[PDB]
């Protein structure tokens, strides 16, 4: 359940 | 009144550099974290955000993906307020986009939502994402296959109903294939989707062993690449893991000959996982 926020 | 409130008034202006400035003003509040993400929601941002996703103008879709995408990588409960907003159907529908920047935006927003709790990825499974989600693991573009592997992951990773949803919807035959790719990285997103439907029940372990995986996954445990052999290695655990009928299919598949030469190994990760797998198995 990875969550990613906006870029690099 | 306050500034925020404000910047949510202009997303339905006529103006449409008006409603460009602070919807890429709510935008960049949205990326600066979680007690910011709320500010922007208690704004009202959410709904006006969903009525942006239906804009035949590329240009305000864009800013308004990324804020959602954004809103929806904060706590469990400012994804549901997303949910609760409407977003999913709108993010569904842009699965079957010729346009990769809009696809990828929506598969970024899609497996943001999919990686809270249960009951949020039961409802990215009602809204329909599963079926073109299934479909764009075919697609000729790395960068659309991965998204759509993450995406899916993040809802394999959920519970007995999630997991069977996933296998319900054809997607072990097409991860089992991806398991004979030359890309590194799609391999590894394969194989941590794989992963995560064999952490389910005994029959949902039993149908990524009908789908064929014990042969492709043996044979990636004589692969000289270390991070490949722990990803093989965390995905024939799970299965180990299973019952007796499951654990005499791994025994079947040949698993014991290169796990008993995987305990002597000289990364000392791959040391742990052989010798647990194998713990697994003979007991
Ligand atoms: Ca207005
Ligand atoms: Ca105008
Ligand atoms: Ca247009
Ligand atoms: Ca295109
Ligand atoms: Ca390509
Ligand atoms: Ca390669
Ligand atoms: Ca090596
Ligand atoms: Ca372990």
């Amino acid at each position: 359940r990875r969550r990613r926020r906006r870029r690099r | 009144g306050s500034e925020l409130p404000q910047m949510v008034q202009q997303l339905n202006s006529p103006d449409q550099q008006e409603l460009q400035s602070a919807l890429r003003k709510l935008s960049q509040i949205a990326s600066g974290g979680n007690e910011q993400i709320q500010a922007v929601i208690d704004a009202g941002a959410l709904p006006a955000l969903v009525q942006l996703l239906s804009s035949p103008n590329e240009q305000i879709l864009q800013e308004a993906l990324w804020a959602l995408s954004n809103i929806a990588s904060g706590g469990n409960e400012q994804i549901q307020a997303v949910i609760d907003a409407g977003a999913l159907p709108a993010l569904v529908q842009l699965l079957s986009s010729p346009n990769e920047q809009i696809l990828q935006e929506a598969l970024w927003a899609l497996s943001n939502i999919a990686s809270g709790g249960n009951e949020q990825i039961q409802a990215v499974i009602d809204a329909g994402a599963l079926p073109a989600l299934v479909q764009l693991l075919s697609s000729p573009n790395e960068q659309i296959l991965q998204e759509a592997l993450w995406a899916l992951s993040n809802i394999a990773s959920g519970g007995n109903e999630q997991i069977q949803a996933v296998i319900d919807a054809g997607a072990l035959p097409a991860l089992v294939q991806l398991l004979s790719s030359p890309n590194e990285q799609i391999l590894q997103e394969a194989l941590w989707a794989l992963s995560n439907i064999a952490s389910g029940g005994n029959e949902q372990i039993q149908a990524v062993i009908d789908a064929g995986a014990l042969p492709a996954l043996v044979q990636l445990l004589s692969s000289p690449n270390e991070q490949i052999l722990q990803e093989a290695l965390w995905a024939l655990s799970n299965i180990a893991s299973g019952g007796n009928e499951q654990k005499q299919a791994v025994k079947e598949a040949g698993a014991l000959e290169k796990l008993e030469q995987l305990q002597s190994h000289e990364n000392e990760k791959i040391q742990k996982e052989a010798q647990e797998a194998l713990e697994k198995l003979q007991s």
